[PDB]
């Protein structure tokens, strides 16, 4: 650009910032979490599980 | 391409730019963008510069019926606790056809070698409202990706820019500190409460 | 383990980004940012204050609650096969007990030198206003995490003396001293956090 | 005059009030549960006895209602910080002290509930140790009404 | 002057309402539920009765409802900050509340339906302190309106 | 007009309100599925029956589809915050109560079979206590519902 | 007109509908593997039935395939940022909702085989369990088909 | 124009792509090799059919360079974002699905091979499990190819 | 003059020389004191020669006290940077080396009287290596004097 | 001109190359360093034929050697920012490829030299199993020297 | 000319030389002191020879302490920036340097008097091993006070 | 001219040069010396001989001393930022290589040692080995060679 006009970053910037990191680290962390619990249940098939 | 009225004296010594530059008296709002940026014949009668000092005047003809002039202007304080110069824009005053008007401005600053840049300036509230008046006043103004450098300029082009919006904000910061400090104690709560167990047995 | 990789995992990633963030602003000529002197003007005094005084009382009790729970416990085991537990152990909760009283001594005081004060710019706050603040913080953290651990070494020590006690009689009144020791700790957590408090003023 | 956001810290007084002291009640009533059911099959006569250490776990959440309450109706649109953060002083030092109240009634219950089973003479120390957890609890209750009413 | 943004801490009260209290009545039945069955191959006339916990978890996601939905009934465009972050402290305080109640009416179910199989005179125990866990969900729900109603 | 990332916030909950009710109904199917497979070593009949559990969590799925579809719908370039917060809750609410929801169907559905194979009176009370966590995604339903066209 | 930092929204869209249905398929797949080759010890001619969980699986990568496909013809230079993150909506919705169906398929097809081959009678009993996961991918393409399309 | 930092993107893909191939190769060869190194002690004929699991994942390494190398001589200085961008998604893309067939590889390698040795009849079946699970690798192929290219 | 925030780190100086010293002599005297009390009924005469790691532990606390004491009298809302920073790090130096002192103070007292107690000539050794626990706590004061008073 | 940082990602290049594969190796050489070692009591014969994991783990440092040398022979003040993330990309590439390359050779060489011991035909496959771990550093290289000399 | 703030790396560097050699020579003096003590039961000849890892464990305290006086004595309220970082990195590279010190002295100490308890000809090794362990203080100390004194 | 952060980044590279190599000879000599240790018991004969992974470990200290001093040497307030930059990369180079191969070489002398008490032929072996295993230290030297005086 012609004179260095700088990159225009709007006011309230640290607002949508802050909203998109820490509904992201909250959702990351629902998944993130939500995932482990569902990958490493104990299926439980007693019966069989020791044959 | 709006270009930014440059002050110069032996070389380049103030810039200043906007996407849109307004004003009003007595919520008569009247746009000054096309009567300022380019404009060879803009009036900058009293405009003044020092090594630690800056005073862009832009003044007007026909304006609420009147001669009228903007002084912006800047110091360049040593910051002792960095050792460098940051720069403030501490005032605007408004000068009419016999009287003067004035606003505080609050975050304009940054180190000298670089520019600032805001999206607003203005008094209005939705728009940052960072010219704060300590009394009532006629005037508002609105700066519109206000972008201002008066020290360590090179040519008519501006420095690298130091932003007013960053990462934080002061609700944000303490919002902040108290919900990443709430939240590891609600995770102590948790720890405790999900440590629960029953047992497997009862007695006969 | 669960919760525990967790924690790590938040920690972890946190100073990952820290070093990355840290780095990021020295090179790219960005120490115009990250500008705790902006942090420690912007963020009021009040917030510092009363998270301090917050703390004051509630990690004092916290660590009177481990102080009883764990000598409780203890109390309450040991008393199936030794009634005589019930009575003389008791003295290591009152010791948990006082570990909590230091915490509201403490923060009743400095809740009762807070004031208001009718300005919001830092120049116009001032040195007395903001040292204020952080001493209030400073003060009421530290008899909170003094307070925090004294309990619950008095609590630890105390199921030492009650499991002790519930095989020979005679070992309480010797063993009461290590809770005297396990005491003074959020005693000296009160006359630090006093010294802390004691030359401030707001307005 | 005061900021935009100002009133959040005040509402998360309140709202810490209720919830730390439901977190703390909570713990207290599911470990006296789990000793008064596994006590309840070999003593049932002492069930009527050994609630106590519930009924105490409920009072401590009831200290964060009575804070949580006296800040919300203590809020307004135009709060000043300094009131806003006593109310989220209040929070806290009700909230996080309920939280460790209601963590030693629940165990200080779960032992004693299993000891009373085995030895009648521990029933009054049982309520000696949770009347000094419970006090832990007046000691967040206090402060928050000081620092509510201030 | 109202800013932007606004609606969102009010819609994460609507929203920590229902989750947190869901996640709370989802624990209670779980476990509750878990006691039921493991439970009633042994006395399978105690099913109806021990399904208490499981109706008393219910109640508390019920609360989260409540509360949700009267913040859903009353968020506005441009909506004060003041209007809006009490709307969270409320979705909060019921929706952790409700948690805490749903952890207390977990275990005790749990522990009072295993328990009452063996020994018949625990279930009016167990009733008793169902309710001093059930409540918690009750001051979850009272703070969440008087905020709400600010 | 209206800002440009407005529809982020939207479209995080048409994600949420599946992606968090997809893993609510696979935790269901999953812990239900395996229950009924370890179950049907034992008991040959019992699985067309032992199967419902499995629906019920296939529901919770549709839960989440239906707010994410209607989100989906919902969303333009010139939509405003204030329904895009609207968007976000919804999905949220619905995403994470149909996650409850689920979490609950695959505890009660497992232990539910595995009680009624050894007892089938269990069934009547394995179909009441699974209603009871059904449930709580119909009140993530009926917030996101209202929020979404709020 | 458009921002540049802009297109990455909708890239990671495209990534991340193949990248997390692969990880469902990958997981729907390991597990699955596990139970036939356990279970094929003691019944090898169930192997050419007992791969269904995995085909599952399989078709969980293809839905992640479908749209990744669809988001990377979809993508242009300057792409409006609207659409920008509704393929990123859509790349998130199918990819964890394929890794939840995945999920799923790899907990039930390791109990299903296991159990099939001690009850030969559960095949048509998995496989009915085993639509009820595979259709948790067949949900996150309808919703992501809806969102990259919008 | 590109801004300085425009190749970033582009070489993290190609980084990416290399880096999580190998290893998901990896993860599949030491599992594998670990379920050779133990069968051929029990079944020494076996060994030079087993190596299949290594070999499918070395070639989910290739598909890593493959795209690796094809991002190296697409990216250059002057390179817009757009395709910077894209690079990195077919890099991520290849990359992490790679990753993600490694690791099915690895357990059904494991498995597959461990269940051979004790019954030769499996490997028809632990041959068409592995494709269903390498096959992964291909999807993030067709993904990063079309990203890269278009 | 000095900035507006300068007393902030000295400050924590003060804290910090306090809370760490407050961990480490807590630490040291619980561990100590386990030690000492169930050592003490295998052996109720050496009660008396095993209080000293817990006199230790309380020596460094007095360290800690004593620089707290030090900092927080040499402060003021006047104070320059750089002593509000020296006082930081005394308080860091002496309250982490006071932690470590602590640490070891307990580890070795409590290993050194169970010791002692089946052997009672372990004792002369034990003092020694108590000294070399506690003499960091005293290395820890050293320095930390040597920063605050400059 | 080329900002002044430019070479900061250079020498992360250089570094990532060095320490990943030296992470790579040496955990490589731990591994298979354990397996012989355990190995050599029962097999003392087969220790010289033993050592060619760890060789192969060794040359996976070499491998982070070249490129680290390459990188660094290719290092200037001036350097266009393009080049250093050239060289980042480059050294990640090999850097972790070989870290993936080194844990194979570390999981296959402890497998691999235990199972020999026990049966001597292992060895024929095992070092065809090294070989298809040990190209993930050359793909790693080849990829960083393209991507080096762009 | 010079930062206020400047002094504050340097500060760090006093109190990192003194806070983690503590730590080093507290970890070195409990692990090789809980040795001492469980080996004097069995060998009560063996204390005094025993003491000299808890001694070496001292020693790197006293690195710990040279360096921070020798910081401590250097600072001043102008520093110039780089003599504060060269007073950083000499407390770190002492203070790191003498942790890893005291974790070789407290395992080799620990491991080394079990050791010669039932081996006395250990005795000598133990001491070698031990200066081995110990040096890597002095290494740590040479480089800082190079760093110190440039 | 020159930035005045520069001599940080250089700082830092002697610092890591001795610090993670300290932590590297650490690891190295405690594993090992624990190895010795246990194997003396039966074998007063090869302690000394056993010494070899100890002393070996402590060259990595040393590859460490020589690039912090060669660093620390060339360290100036005018360093040009880019030379600052290649002592970073240096220090690490040889820091975190010196790190892994003091893992290498106490994973494998601990094994080493033990392996050759159980056989003494494993002592050629055991040196072989850890050549393998220190020459991460001496490729991490090289590369930090280079960097420092590029």
């Amino acid at each position: 650009s012609p004179y260095n006009l700088a990159y225009k970053y709007n006011l309230e910037y640290s607002v949508v910032f802050n909203l998109v990191l820490w509904i992201m680290t909250g959702l990351a962390l629902a998944v993130i979490i939500t995932s482990y619990n569902i990958w490493n249940m104990d299926p439980g098939y007693d019966s069989i599980i020791y044959r | 391409i709006h270009p930014p009225v440059s002050y110069n004296d032996t070389a380049p010594r103030i810039l200043f730019w906007a996407q849109n530059f307004s004003v009003a008296y007595k919520d008569e709002w009247k746009d000054l963008t096309s009567l300022t940026f380019g404009v060879e014949n803009l009036n900058l009668t009293g405009s003044f510069w020092n090594d630690s000092f800056a005073m862009l005047s832009l003044t007007y003809e026909p304006l609420f019926g009147a001669t009228v002039t903007f002084k912006f202007i800047l110091a360049s304080r040593f910051y002792p606790v960095s050792a460098r110069y940051w720069f403030t824009m501490e005032r605007l005053e408004i000068h009419s056809n016999g009287s003067v008007a004035h606003f505080n401005v609050s975050q304009v600053t940054g180190p000298s070698i670089y520019s600032f840049h805001c999206e607003y300036v203005s008094s209005l509230s939705k728009k940052g409202s960072l010219l704060v008046t300590n009394v009532p006043s006629l005037w508002q103004m609105t700066l519109h990706n206000f972008q201002i450098q008066a020290f360590n300029v090179t040519g008519e082009q501006f420095s690298y820019a130091s932003d007013c919006a960053g990462f934080f904000s002061p609700g944000i910061w303490m919002g902040l500190l108290t919900t990443l400090f709430m939240l590891f104690i609600f995770t102590y709560g948790l720890h405790m409460i999900l440590s629960l167990k029953t047992m497997d047995r009862f007695d006969d | 383990t669960g919760l525990e990789l967790l924690y790590l995992g938040i920690f972890v990633a946190f100073w990952a980004c820290m070093i990355v963030v840290g780095i990021c602003y020295t090179i790219f000529d960005l120490g115009f940012r990250f500008d705790v002197a902006w942090f420690l003007t912007e963020t009021s005094p009040f917030m510092w204050s009363n998270l301090g005084i917050g703390l004051a009382i509630s990690l004092s009790v916290v660590g009177a609650a481990w102080g009883i729970y764990i000598t409780g416990s203890s109390i309450i085991g040991g008393g199936v096969k030794a009634p005589r537990i019930k009575t003389k152990n008791l003295v290591s909760i009152i010791f948990c007990e006082a570990v909590a009283i230091y915490g509201i001594i403490m923060a009743i005081v400095i809740s009762n030198m807070a004031e208001p004060f009718s300005a919001t710019d830092p120049k116009a706050i001032g040195h007395r206003n903001y040292h204020a603040g952080y001493s209030m913080f400073g003060a009421g953290l530290t008899v909170g995490l003094s307070n925090l651990f004294c309990g619950v070494c008095v609590g630890i020590v105390g199921s030492g003396a009650a499991l002790a006690d519930a095989q020979n009689p005679s070992l309480f009144v010797k063993i009461l001293i290590v809770e005297i020791f396990g005491s003074a700790i959020g005693l000296f957590g009160v006359i630090v956090a006093i010294l802390q408090t004691s030359r401030v003023k707001m307005g | 005059n005061n900021p935009e956001y100002s009133s959040f810290f005040g509402v998360m007084g309140a709202s810490s009030a209720m919830v730390f002291s439901a977190m703390g009640a909570a713990y207290g009533t599911a470990k006296s549960g789990t000793g008064i059911a596994a006590m309840s099959v070999m003593r049932p006569e002492l069930i009527m006895k050994s609630i106590i250490p519930v009924v105490m776990a409920g009072i401590i959440a009831i200290y964060g209602l009575v804070v949580a309450v006296l800040i919300a109706n203590s809020l307004t649109d135009g709060i000043t910080l300094y009131r806003s953060f006593l109310q989220l002083g209040a929070g806290l030092s009700v909230g996080l002290s309920g939280l460790a109240a209601g963590f030693a009634i629940g165990i200080v219950g779960d032992a004693g509930v299993r000891g009373t089973a085995q030895q009648p003479r521990l029933f009054v120390g049982m309520i000696l140790i949770l009347i000094f957890a419970e006090v832990l609890g007046l000691y967040g209750l206090i402060v928050a009404l000081i620092l509510s009413t201030k």
